This record gives structure tokens, C-alpha cells and sequence, in this order.
């Protein structure tokens, strides 16, 4: 079987598809119970009629996943259903290949247990796992549409990468030299889509009544009508009686889910039953807790403190090379505008001499990971860099994942 | 404050000019004008930006091509350190003459 | 118009120290006995930095029924035992077997396994990898991990150095109003407008 | 909204590229020997080569010749400069007539200059003097100047100033943390406010809070300011006004 199968193992959501097709099939990564016990699967959650009383109960923790159990029959069920996506479709899989993405700081003993549940279960013939910034070299392999953003400005792969993925999880800025990432100057950034989420429900629930018992509507409100500041927080608070965005809650009746709604636009005329929520601080002030903390309460550094300090750790001629080549993956850069306010931001901290520059590609950025993750097969690199069934029949379960999948050995 | 609007874009020093010359008599006197005003030199500013030349244009000659370009300045070991010297010896090429 | 003669005590009068001052009103004294015990015996300080690390896990968390489990795995992350910083801060299952069976009735649908199995060493660590039912806190209580593997993974990624670089923003805890900054009394936590003061004094005022 | 007061009709003489004058144009009828003729004094001053040339206007009343002075004053255009004055304003008693008549013949002329400046911006860090810490013996090391340490967003640089320049910033009352700004060869001293970075220090203060400047440390530009001779003749015979004692 020459082309492999490409999966990315996500909190929120695991994109699984083949080497040959462009786009990836998503698939949520949970497991929800309604209160009445009726228990649905990850793709059915979008299906159900109530969202009113939903426990999400996922295997996957805040640091790695726990369980393989659950995660293993997500696979199953992605892998094993030629009905469920279209075209797709797998018979035993003991000759195919897998490219497998896990974190960079995971635990070795879940490692062992992802080698040995994919190795032994799956019987597949090669296997290479390794976390999404060492595919981010890999770009320049085949000609693709990126919009480059200019902060100073009013073989095949590349040697020096910086990767900052967001991510629903966290936010991990890793330093990339060489194709191999620089595990010492690695930072995380604790903010996520569940802060943004359980923040975006705190203050609708001061300011409102509290929907903190529905996390998909809440979810789904802060993927439609949310935006970053442009300029500032005070130029953005001074015009936020102009900018204001009007959301109907969706009756459970009538419609699954609910439509955003601008005064502006004329084009719904159409009335209904149903009382509508105002959203005029919420807008700018939940996408700037990344850059200025203190509007939420919390102590942490902020972004551009873990970026700075990310490139105190590394070398002083690898400091202005990083700073030139910067790409942005996850879900929380499809937010408008966080693109320039993040290198602009990060521009008025730089010294002169250096010049930033952030290329963030088009539409989303994972769909965009998974397609250079594909990419990374097609490379001829791929083929010394996979690793044989009977290499892992050879040696310990421990020395796959501790030499060549482990980031002890490059510290 | 109405009148003390954004002034120095469109207003010369002139005091910088010498032209307020009629307080030169309170602290210097004739001899002493005449022979700190016979030596004011060029070529001397004009030979250290001479000798700085060569230095600009051996590596301008050469890697000027892809030095200053940023295609080749984006990610490379060698030609971003020979690109921030010559836009480092620009700047000391032209604070000269100033 | 301003006076130029002032007239002023010795020993009263410190040129430095200006002070000037002024149904039944009665000034509030806690009745708490923990707070007159805390009292007569004692850049953020470091409560206010568990009571941010307490606050940003309980709003980490997505179910109402996993809050309370979660200060347990934070105290298992910061190091400080569990039930002192439990009981002094205060805040603001997952896997069974007949649910496993009604996921077998969803994905029961349309499946394509061949099952085969023969009894080696690696299929009973297999058996044991694939039935596992521990929590995060079980595999960090677990000696499989170094200690230098938790402190390179859990105490050396964040940063050490820089602490504040941008500019700090003090707005109002209500709509944040930065045109009016004015924290308040009992609290003292920044109202910008009047319905924020009148909103602020039912539900947001605990030291009242 | 918009004041006419026996004028601004006018918008020039009006004349053709063969020198022919219209009967009606420009807010003019009639009088087309004095609107030609005007037209080649508006030449004669676009020369700039000619120079004590007189050319009395007379007649009678309500007849236009302020309004062929405002004519000519038009078509000239606003590069070259126009100096309206009356023969019963010469008379002066600080000075003589002398004075004033040649001193407005040197109102008349102008003079358009080209020339750079060098901006320095940024927060305030430290207001120290130098040691460079041999003493050499010729002092316990300083006489009293001052580093200024102005960090900008995009870069930090030091720079030592002059006393008197050091004695402006004393007078602005500055410190640790406010954004200024320093011209280089004027020697002026202007503050923005207290950097951004300071706003939550306390919850109410008089100064007002101004972002860091963007852009460099070191900034240049060039003006095409044009400035009068008599006003470089008063810029060489009495001072004008300074920062200092
Ligand atoms: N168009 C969008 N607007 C705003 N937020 C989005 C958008 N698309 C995705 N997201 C956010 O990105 C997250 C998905 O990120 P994902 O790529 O699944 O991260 P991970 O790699 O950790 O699985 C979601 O939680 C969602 O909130
Ligand atoms: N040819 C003309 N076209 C238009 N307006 C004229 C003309 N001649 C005179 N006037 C008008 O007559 C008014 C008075 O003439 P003015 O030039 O003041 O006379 P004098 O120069 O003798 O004082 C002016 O406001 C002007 O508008
Ligand atoms: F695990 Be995801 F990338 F936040
Ligand atoms: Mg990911
Ligand atoms: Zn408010
Ligand atoms: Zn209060």
C-alpha cells in the first residue's frame, strides 16, 4: 500500500483522511450522555434535537490521553465505517501506513501505550509519529497560497521554523532548527478554547441568565459572532456601541441552532417568538485575554512574555533567523484580525535590526496541517525516516518511543 | 496650547544657521573667530567614508545581489550576517556626513 | 484666596503626614473566627496566585460534575497538599461498561474487523493497555515517570524570566469602563458607571 | 457660510494663452487694457530676473484697481508671496519711516529652503550621570550631564544630552517611566505623558496615559518650508524666545 493514512489526534477534534485526498474527514473526539441516559457518538452529537443538558465526557485530559479504550473505538469507528464518509473505506489495514500526531511534552508511558495499541492492535507495517511544528518545514515542498503579514510594515525543507499552535487544549510555541525542534526553549501557553468557552459562559451568565449547562451553544456563539481587537482594546471599547452584534437563541422547537444576526443588515425581516441577546463587550474583550491577562483576572504571563522568553532560551544567531519565518496553526487563528494584532504586538517589542514577518495561511489552519502533514508522506525523506514492523518486533517497546519518537533524546 | 500646534515640522532653528551672530561678541573674540573659522575641514569625515567604502563595496559587489534582498535574507546562516553588516556600515557611512 | 500664614502645632503638626477627616449606623465586623485567627496571626502575592490558578481550572473545566475533582489534580500539579489549599480557597464517570456496549450499538452499524488472536506476553500487556481506567492523577502518582521528567514536562516549560512585558489594563469588572476608573469601598474593585454600582451592590459585593 | 465683502468674485484676470482678454471672465467686465497690462506684470513677476520696477495704478473710484490688486494677488497663486500694505501704515514712531519702507522691500522677497532634522523619541529609563570608572584624576568622575535612556517599541538606545537641554527636561518634570520628545538640532523638549505600561499603578491621576511611540529611536525627514527673508532679517537682529533663563 503505497499511500499512507494521515491522522491528527486532537482534544476537540481528530481529522483523520487519507494521503490522496486534499480535504480531511472531521470527526469529533468525545463521548456525550444526555440527562436522561441516552448516550450518542462523536459525529451523532450534531444530530440530537436538545442541547440543553449535555455531559461531554472525552478520554482525552488536559496533559495527554488517558485512556485508550475509548480513543481506540473513536478509531474504530473512524477507520472501520465505509458507510459513515463517503469513499472511505478500510478492510483489515496490515499493509497500510499511518502518520500519527501526538503532543511534544507527552508522557512516555502513554507513548508505550499508543506504540503498542497502534503497533500490536492495528498491525500496521510503519508507523512515524511526531508532533504538527515538524511537518511546519515541510511547506515548502509543494507551492501553496499563504498570506504573508509584514509586523515592521505599516533539500526541500526549511531549516529555521517557528510553530506557535494554538490549539483547544493549550497553546504551544515550539522553536523549530533544523527540521528538529528545540525542546528547552519550547513554552506553553495555558490559554485554550475551554477558557475562552468557560469565560464567554461566566460573563454571559453575570450577564444573563446562566448558560453554563450548554458548552455548544456557548461553543458555537464564540466560533460565529467573535473577533480580536484590530487596534486596541480602548479604540475597540470606544466604538462598541457602532460594532455590535445581535444573537436568537435557538428554540428547541423550531431550529438546532442559532443565526447572528447585525442591525446593519436588513436581510432577515423575518420575526419570531424568541427573545435575542445583546453582545457588545463580549466581542473584544474574550480574544484579549491572550495578549493583556488582567481583563480576566488571571496571572499569567500572556503571549507575547512566552515569545520573548522563547527567544531568550535559543541562540543569538538563531534569534533574528526564527523571527522571519513564523507560521500559525490551530483553530484559535481563524479569529479576524489576531493575525496583524499579533504581529504588530510582537513588533513593538522586537529591536529594530530584526525585522518580523508572520505567514498565516488561508481559510483554516488545521485543515492547512493536515494537508502539509499529507505533504510530508509524498516527501522522499519519509521513506528513511519511517520505522519497520520488525525493527519494533526487534527491540523494546520502550526504545521507539524513547530514541526516536521521544523528545528526551533531543534535549 | 491653541498656538503651540505641531510648529517644529514647519519652522527652521535658526540658531543652529549662525545667523544670530550679534551675541557672538559677548563670548569670543575676533582672533579667535577667525582662527576657529579658517579650520573647518572636509576630507576628513571624506577619507573615513573612504576607507569604509571599499569594505561596502567588496561585499556589495559581490553578495550585494542577495545580501539586502529578503528572499535569501529569510532563512540563511551566512548571508544575514554579511546583510546587517552592510546595512550596519550604511548607517556609519552616512552618520559620517552627518 | 491661598492664606499666607498658617497657623500650625509642634508636636500635633507633621509637615509630611496631612490627614483630614470629618436606621442605626454600625461600622461591619466579620463574626468569622477563622478571619480574627488569620488576622492576629499573620509581584502578586501568592494566595492571590492559587485563588488565579484555582479560579482558571474552574473555569478550565467544561461539566458542572467534574468541578469539584479538578482541584485535586491542581493541587496535584502545583505540590502543595490538597486538602490545606482545598479547604482555604474556595472555587468560584467517564467510562462504563454498558455504555462501551451501547457504543458497540452505534458503531454495530456498519464495521469491517477480523478477529484473530493467539496467547503471548504482549497480547496480556495488550489486555492490560487497552483496559486501563486511570486518571491523569493515577499515571503522575505512578514511579514509571522520572522526577526530572515531571520537572522538564510540567515545571520547566513555563517561563521563568519574563513575568510582564505589554503594558497592564485596569478596566471595570462590570462592562469594562476604562474612562472611568474607580474602585470601590468595601472591596475596592474598579465600577465605572452607576447601573455598575447598582448592579455591584446585590450580587458581586462580599466583604459588604 | 461664506463671507463676500466686496470681494472674492475675483478669481484672477482671466486671460487667454494669446493674451487676448475676454469681455466676461473672471469675475470682470469691461477694463481690458489694465487686465492685459496686469497680466504682463504677472509675468514680468514670474521672471524673476526684473527688480525695481514701479507701476502706479490710478483712477478714480469704483473703478478697480484694489480689485486689479487682488487681481494680480490671485493670479500670482500662493507661491509667491504678497505683502498688502498702505502708505498712511509707514508712519511709526519706534523707528523711523526709513526703516519700515525698507524694511517691507525686504517683506516682499522670499526665500524657500530645504533641510533635515533628527527626531528622538521614547520612555524614559534612567536619568543618571556617567562614571566611566577610572577617575584619571580630573574628577570624581562627572560634571553634572545626563544619560537619557529612551525606550522606544521598536528599539532602546542611550543618549547623553547637554545641561541646558537636561535643564528643559528638569522643567518638564519628568521621571521614570514618561514618554517624551526630544528634537536633536533644536534642542526642545515636549512630553507625551506617562507610558501605558504606568496606568495601573493608581486609579486617578492628572497625567494622562499616551501609548510608546511606534517606529525607531531615530527618525529623519525632510521640509519644503518656505520662510520670508525679513523673517530671517528678525531671526538675525533681535532673539525671538527660548526654554532657558
Ligand atoms: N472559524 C472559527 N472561529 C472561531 N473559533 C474556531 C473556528 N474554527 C475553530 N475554532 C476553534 O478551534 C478549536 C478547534 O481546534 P483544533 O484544531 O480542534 O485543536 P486541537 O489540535 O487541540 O484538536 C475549537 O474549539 C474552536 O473553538
Ligand atoms: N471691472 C470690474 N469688474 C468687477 N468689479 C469691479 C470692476 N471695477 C470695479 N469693481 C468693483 O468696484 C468696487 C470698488 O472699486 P475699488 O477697486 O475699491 O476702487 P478704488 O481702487 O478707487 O478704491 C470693488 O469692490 C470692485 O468689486
Ligand atoms: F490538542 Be490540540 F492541538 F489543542
Ligand atoms: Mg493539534
Ligand atoms: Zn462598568
Ligand atoms: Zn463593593
Amino acid at each position: 500500500e503505497t499511500p499512507p493514512i494521515v491522522i491528527d489526534n486532537g482534544s476537540y477534534e481528530i481529522k483523520f483522511g487519507p494521503s490522496t485526498n486534499k480535504k480531511p474527514f472531521r470527526a469529533l473526539n468525545a463521548l456525550a450522555k444526555d440527562k436522561f441516559g441516552t448516550s450518542y457518538l462523536s459525529n451523532h452529537i450534531k444530530n440530537i434535537k436538545d442541547i440543553s443538558s449535555i455531559t461531554f465526557r472525552r478520554p482525552h485530559e488536559l496533559g495527554q490521553l488517558t485512556l485508550w479504550e475509548l480513543e481506540s473505538c473513536i478509531w474504530d469507528y473512524c477507520l472501520f465505517n465505509p458507510s459513515e464518509f463517503d469513499g472511505f473505506d478500510l478492510k483489515e489495514g496490515k499493509g497500510h501506513h499511518l502518520v500519527a500526531s501526538e503532543s511534544c511534552m507527552t508522557l512516555p508511558e502513554l507513548s508505550k501505550h499508543a506504540d503498542q495499541v497502534i503497533f500490536e492492535e492495528y498491525e500496521f507495517d510503519s508507523l512515524f509519529k511526531s508532533p504538527v511544528a515538524v511537518f511546519v518545514p515541510f511547506t515548502k515542498s509543494y507551492k501553496g497560497e499563504m498570506r504573508t503579514i509584514s509586523g515592521k510594515d505599516e533539500s526541500d525543507y526549511h531549516d529555521f521554523q517557528l510553530v506557535i499552535d494554538s490549539g483547544f487544549n493549550c497553546t504551544w510555541i515550539i522553536p523549530v532548527l533544523k527540521g528538529i525542534p528545540y525542546y528547552k526553549a519550547v513554552k506553553k501557553l495555558d490559554i485554550g478554547g475551554r477558557f475562552l468557552t468557560g469565560l464567554l459562559k461566566e460573563t454571559l451568565s453575570f450577564r444573563h441568565y446562566n448558560m453554563m449547562d450548554e458548552t455548544i451553544l456557548v461553543n458555537n456563539i464564540k466560533e460565529q459572532c467573535l473577533f480580536v481587537s484590530p487596534v486596541s482594546y480602548f479604540d475597540s471599547f470606544k466604538t462598541k456601541d457602532k460594532h455590535a452584534l445581535e444573537y436568537v437563541l435557538p428554540d428547541f422547537q423550531t431550529s438546532f441552532l442559532g443565526y447572528v444576526r447585525n442591525p446593519r443588515k436588513e436581510n432577515v425581516p423575518l420575526p419570531e417568538d424568541a427573545q435575542i441577546i445583546t453582545l457588545t463587550d463580549e466581542l473584544f474583550t474574550i480574544p484579549e485575554t491572550f495578549f493583556h491577562p488582567e481583563i480576566s483576572q488571571i496571572t499569567k504571563p500572556g503571549i507575547v512574555e512566552a515569545i520573548l522568553e522563547s527567544l531568550s532560551m535559543l541562540p543569538e544567531i538563531v534569534r533574528p533567523l526564527m523571527v522571519g519565518n513564523i507560521v500559525c496553526t490551530g483553530g484559535n487563528f481563524n479569529l479576524p484580525n489576531f493575525a496583524q494584532r499579533l504581529a504588530a504586538e510582537l513588533q513593538r517589542q522586537l529591536p529594530t535590526d530584526w525585522t518580523c514577518h508572520v505567514s498565516v495561511p488561508e481559510g483554516d489552519c488545521a485543515l492547512f496541517g493536515w494537508e502539509v502533514m499529507s505533504q510530508f508522506a509524498k516527501t522522499d525523506s519519509y521513506r528513511k525516516a519511517r520505522v519497520t514492523r520488525e525493527e519494533y518486533y526487534e527491540h523494546g517497546p520502550d526504545w521507539c518511543t524513547k530514541h526516536r519518537f521521544g523528545y528526551q533524546n533531543w534535549i | 496650547k491653541l498656538f503651540k500646534k505641531n510648529n517644529q515640522v514647519n519652522r527652521v532653528d535658526l540658531d543652529f544657521l549662525n545667523l544670530v551672530f550679534t551675541l557672538n561678541d559677548k563670548d569670543l573674540t575676533s582672533y579667535h573667530a577667525e582662527e576657529i573659522s579658517k579650520l573647518t575641514c572636509v576630507k576628513n569625515f571624506v577619507e573615513e567614508v573612504n576607507k569604509l567604502r571599499e569594505t561596502n563595496k567588496q561585499l556589495q559587489e559581490e553578495f550585494g545581489e542577495a545580501s539586502f534582498l529578503n528572499f535569501q535574507d529569510a532563512n540563511q546562516y551566512f548571508k544575514y550576517s554579511n546583510k546587517q553588516k552592510l546595512e550596519g556600515t550604511v548607517d556609519m557611512l552616512n552618520f559620517l556626513k552627518m | 484666596m491661598k492664606a499666607l500664614v498658617e497657623e500650625i502645632d509642634k508636636k500635633t503638626y507633621n509637615p509630611d503626614i496631612y490627614f483630614t477627616s470629618l436606621s442605626r449606623p454600625v461600622k461591619r465586623i466579620n463574626y468569622s473566627l477563622a478571619d480574627l485567627e488569620a488576622r492576629l496571626y499573620t509581584r502578586y502575592t501568592q494566595q492571590e496566585i492559587l485563588q488565579s490558578d484555582r479560579r482558571f481550572m474552574e473555569l478550565n473545566t467544561e461539566n458542572f460534575s467534574d468541578l469539584p475533582n479538578v482541584p485535586t489534580l491542581l493541587s496535584d500539579l502545583t505540590g502543595v497538599p490538597r486538602d490545606r489549599i482545598e479547604s482555604t480557597t474556595k472555587p468560584i464517570w467517564v467510562l462504563k461498561p454498558e455504555t462501551l456496549r451501547e457504543i458497540q450499538l452505534s458503531y454495530k452499524s456498519t464495521k469491517l474487523p477480523k478477529p484473530k488472536r493467539k496467547n503471548t506476553n504482549r497480547i496480556v500487556a495488550l489486555k492490560k493497555v487497552l483496559s486501563s481506567k486511570r486518571n491523569l492523577h493515577s499515571f503522575l502518582d505512578s514511579a514509571l515517570l522520572n522526577l526530572m521528567d515531571k520537572n522538564v514536562i510540567y515545571h520547566n516549560v513555563y517561563n521563568k524570566r519574563y513575568f510582564k512585558v505589554l503594558p497592564l489594563i485596569t478596566t471595570c469588572s462590570i462592562c469594562g469602563g476604562y474612562d472611568s476608573i474607580s474602585s470601590c469601598v468595601n472591596c475596592g474593585n474598579k465600577i465605572c458607571s452607576v447601573s455598575c454600582f447598582k448592579l455591584h451592590n446585590e450580587t458581586r459585593c462580599r466583604n459588604r | 457660510v461664506t463671507r463676500t465683502a466686496a470681494h472674492t468674485h475675483i478669481k484672477g484676470l482671466g486671460l487667454d494663452e494669446s493674451g487676448v482678454a475676454k469681455r466676461v471672465e473672471g469675475g470682470f467686465v469691461g477694463q481690458i487694457e489694465a487686465r492685459e497690462a496686469c497680466g504682463v506684470i504677472v509675468d514680468l513677476i514670474k521672471a524673476k530676473k526684473m527688480s525695481g520696477r514701479a507701476i502706479l495704478l490710478a483712477g478714480g473710484p469704483s473703478t478697480g484697481k484694489t480689485a486689479l490688486a487682488l487681481a494680480i494677488s490671485q493670479e500670482l497663486g500662493p507661491k509667491v508671496p504678497f505683502c498688502p500694505l498702505v502708505g498712511s501704515e509707514l508712519y511709526s514712531v519706534e523707528v523711523k519711516k526709513t526703516e519700515t519702507l525698507m524694511e517691507n522691500f525686504r517683506r516682499a522677497i522670499g526665500l524657500r529652503i530645504k533641510e533635515t532634522k533628527e527626531v528622538y523619541e521614547g520612555e524614559v529609563t534612567e536619568l543618571t550621570p556617567e562614571d566611566a570608572e577610572n577617575p584619571l584624576g580630573g574628577y570624581g568622575k562627572t560634571i553634572s550631564h545626563v544619560i537619557v535612556g529612551l525606550k522606544s517599541a521598536k528599539g532602546t538606545k542611550t543618549l547623553r544630552l547637554d545641561p541646558t537641554i537636561y535643564e528643559s527636561i528638569q522643567r518638564e518634570k519628568v521621571s521614570i517611566g514618561d514618554v517624551i520628545y526630544i528634537e536633536a538640532n533644536t534642542g526642545a523638549v515636549k512630553r507625551v505623558g506617562r507610558s501605558d505600561a504606568y496606568a495601573t499603578e493608581f486609579d486617578l491621576e492628572t497625567e494622562e496615559y499616551v501609548p510608546l511611540p511606534k517606529g525607531e529611536v531615530h527618525k529623519k525627514k525632510e521640509i519644503v518650508q518656505d520662510v520670508t527673508l525679513h523673517d530671517l532679517d528678525v531671526a538675525n537682529a533681535r532673539p525671538q524666545g527660548g526654554q532657558d533663563v
